[PDB]
């Protein structure tokens, strides 16, 4: 890919499971007689990650739009390999086991997922405000998770209650059918433009859609599709 | 003709207890307070206190 980057061509780079590169390095180091570090990993983990990752850079001659994948052993985000990857990225997306087990196929945790270009000067003031609100909600929800689990929705205040069902609706609404998911799911795929996503979430946060039950936000497109489904079910 | 009913709102003097020798009424409020109002109002408030304070500590 560096040949195409060096001559100016825009390159999309998809490296899958950098963690397997780390694991291969670990096995090679174990066979090489190097002293193990942390959980059996190679002592030269950081340097190997630097040597691979620092080559994945958009330079003044060309741009590389990298998109990697990282596999966390078990479900440990404190593992040395993902911990080393985290500091070599611009946009971090965290997939959680619990979200997937809740049938939310994207399974992305908004609280643990950040990005560098989530700045109003780059992505847009409305986009930034919407994202910040969608995180402050679900942050209130993560704070009240234990309260809800042991006592229930009733003990919360009225505004806290409203934020809680808004958070649950948002969590359901982040789910989206994928065109590559037709092989095991019959739901047709949807492509929601970023403008439509921002508008839908702004409308949802305003108060629109409060009357709609949470089950109607599951695996839908923009807010218009949710409203159409609600009208269809009356 | 056969039964008499007195739906009196309130009763005071009563040769059975009256003021002197009155016992049932004596401490009757506490009999319906220590385990009902007095103490119990705080007793249930203590449950609210110690539970509420540990509710944020577990968060």
């Amino acid at each position: 890919a560096e040949y195409f980057r060096d001559e100016g061509r825009d390159i999309l780079l998809f490296i899958d499971n950098i963690f397997r590169f780390v694991q291969a390095g670990s096995e090679v180091s174990s066979l090489l007689g190097r002293m193990p570090s942390q959980v059996g990993y190679q002592p030269t983990l950081g340097t190997e990650m630097g040597e691979l990752q620092e080559r994945i850079t958009s330079t003044k001659r060309g741009s590389i739009t990298s998109m990697q994948a990282v596999y966390v052993p078990a479900d440990d985000y404190t593992d040395p390999a993902p911990a080393t990857v985290f500091s070599h990225l611009d946009a971090t997306i965290s997939l959680e086991r619990s979200i997937a087990e809740r049938a939310i196929f994207p399974a992305v945790d908004p609280l643990a997922s950040t990005s560098r270009i989530l700045d109003p000067n780059i992505v847009g003031e409305e986009h930034y405000r919407v994202a910040q609100e969608v995180k402050r909600v679900l942050q209130r929800y993560k704070d009240l998770k234990d309260i809800i689990a042991i006592l229930g929705m009733e003990e919360l205040s009225d505004e806290d209650k409203l934020t809680v069902q808004r958070a649950r609706k948002i969590e359901l609404f982040f789910s989206q059918p994928f065109t590559v998911a037709q092989q095991f799911t019959g739901r047709p795929g949807k492509y929601v433009p970023v403008k439509k996503t921002v508008e839908s979430f702004a409308r949802l946060l305003n108060g629109e859609g409060d009357h709609i039950p949470e089950s109607f936000f599951y695996m839908q497109g923009d807010f218009d599709d949710v409203l159409a489904a609600y009208e269809a079910s009356q | 003709p056969h039964r008499v009913t007195i739906l009196a709102d309130t009763v005071e003097r009563a040769d059975e207890i009256d003021e002197a020798r009155a016992e049932q009424a004596r401490a009757e409020a506490e009999a319906r307070r220590r385990e009902a109002q007095s103490e119990r109002d705080m007793a249930l408030a203590e449950a609210k206190l110690r539970k509420e304070m540990v509710r944020l500590r577990v968060a």
